């Protein structure tokens, strides 16, 4: 839920970074 | 669905051959043809847990930005504001659907009775042979029994 | 519906018959032909359970952002506003519908009786042949009657 | 729907066959042929019961924001302000619809009487044969009674 | 998925078989042919782990700007404000699927017994022979037993 | 993904393999044929680690732009601002999947036994031989056993 | 990507091939045939690494505009304003994929032994003709065994 969906915004930081 | 229930029954029942194909793989050169008996239950969870886990580290916190006002006079005023970053860990299981819950092995061995260091013997080569968790709530029986 | 009720009914029948085949396939050596019978009940339950557990960690805050004003005089005024970030686990679990609830599993066995010890070892035997549970509220019960 | 109602009486009519079945093939072998007559009363219940439950935990809350003003002069004035997240259970459960709500069975077994030893005997078999269930309020007689 | 469960019991089956086959491959040579029997149950992990982490070093942080007011009068006010810049690591894993949780061997030798001092080399061949992990849990016993 | 699984399975096999063919390489001709017996246990780690660092240098800002304000009368007030410039390091790395953790090996040597300067000089040897690493975890056994 | 994997194995074992064709072409005059045997492990890491370092020069900042108020009265004010340019360097690095982490080399020199002087000539030889890295956690053994 929101929590996996800040995982997932995190992973996408991780790709732009 | 019932069907899907039906196949799970299978993988219990294929499980449970396997073992059995395994303890008579071991007993068979040790104990002889005929000499043993051994059946083996094993039941098996088909839960579909899917777990999400976000951490923190209260202990290691880094200070991102910092406003400090202190001023004397007595009156002693001492105001604070302070913005934290923490250690942030956000893991994402999915646990497998069929597993193992629990394991039931029993083995009977025919008389002419056996020696307790060689039970003792055959129960070490089982554990091993099949794979024993107590922690888990398996069990392990070896008995010496008469056959008729 | 009431064909997934029959086929239900089916599972149930098939569970009871592999447990009595592998009661037959441990007795039979052991005890011989027509020396023993035995019966099994099986009672399955077809629920559909399904939850979520949404579960955090008290004792262990993370503090995110933290004010603290504190002005002396006499007069003590202590202002604090605190926000805190916890662990937080989501768990979605979703149980296999037909689940061996409770097993029940009768053995009796012909007499010329037997002893206590041998009516022991083969109830340690069975023990393991099915799987015995007797924390979900299973029931074995071995005895030695008279066959006419 | 009076179909349905039929294919429920039907089912009823098949477990009551079944536990029939069951029961001859274990008093058969110890009595004979003849010399019993067992007959078994299955009510089942066929209800939709579709639950939603959903449970906190009050004994582990975890503060997720809190202010505290607390100044004193005499005057003291102590007021807060605390916001908190608890454990969240949240299950969805279906029963199934067709359930042996309750089990009645009855053997009588032809005198030449039978002793009170071999009487409970036979019940403690028949106690698994079936799967008796005193908690669900099942019901089990057996009697020795004078066959014509 | 019923199927993938499948699967994953012949990829188990499969390294079990294998580790057997490095297991003759070294005891055939020692000890022969017929005078040993060795069994080995490999459990594997299917689960679906996925984990994200965000870390950051409180201990060497970096003023990015700065301000400071210190005046005086007696009445002392120290503001102060401060922004900070921090090392941060941002790690984002994901485990295979698959993974050996816990591996048992067990290894009979046919007396004539054995002495300790070869059982204990047999042993040390047999890790390193098999790759014995005792942190993950693993098992290895060697055992001399009469062969029937 | 199992059938990439399977593969993950091959490509450990085949390092196991191409490992023993170097061990027979330099054996072979050192002690000869058929007298020594080697195994691998080769474990490798398939994650997907991917991660991004961002370091800064504390010790050596370099000011971009500066305000300071220093009055007198008594009263002195020292207001000051200041913004910085730092060093500022962003690496991305991206792991390589299937990666050797853990090495086992082990040889046996067959007796007529070896005395001690030969057995470490075969173990400096292997030591190059394999890539022994201890600093991973690898372990490397060396033994004098009697071959049948 | 798997595939990938399988070539990557197939880089470091051509590297080990060439390495052992240099180590034969320098040592089979010096030696002969037969009377050496050497093998090489060649570890190497496929990350991806690609980093991006931005370095300023604080000792050598050049002002670009300058305000500064410096009155009196007594009353001592020193206003003052400076903004600074700053030397930049931005350089953006993407290390080579497969590189040497660790190389280990073994050589064994077969007996009629040694003496100390000609093996450590034999390792200077070899230091070079390998390309011998200690600050990388390279291994070069060089021992006199008795061959078989």
């Amino acid at each position: 839920v929101d929590g996996i969906q800040a995982e997932m915004r995190a992973m996408m930081v991780e790709a732009t970074n | 669905a019932s069907a899907a229930r039906r196949k799970e029954q299978e993988l219990e029942r294929s499980q449970e051959q396997a073992l059995r194909e395994k303890i008579d793989s071991v007993l068979l050169p040790i104990l002889g043809y005929g000499n043993y008996t051994a059946q083996v239950d094993i039941q098996m969870d088909f839960s579909a847990v899917e777990q999400t886990r976000k951490r923190f580290d209260p202990n290691t916190p880094a200070t991102r930005s910092e406003y400090a006002l202190e001023d004397y006079n007595g009156s002693v005023r001492k105001e604070s504001t302070r913005n934290f970053e923490l250690d942030t860990t956000i893991s994402h299981e999915r646990k497998q659907t069929g597993t193992v819950a629990r394991q039931t092995v029993s083995v009977a061995i025919k008389d002419r009775p056996m020696s307790e260091s060689e039970i003792n013997a055959i129960r070490q080569v089982l554990i091993g042979t099949v794979g024993f968790d107590q922690g888990r709530g398996d069990l392990l029986n070896v008995l010496s029994v008469k056959f008729a």
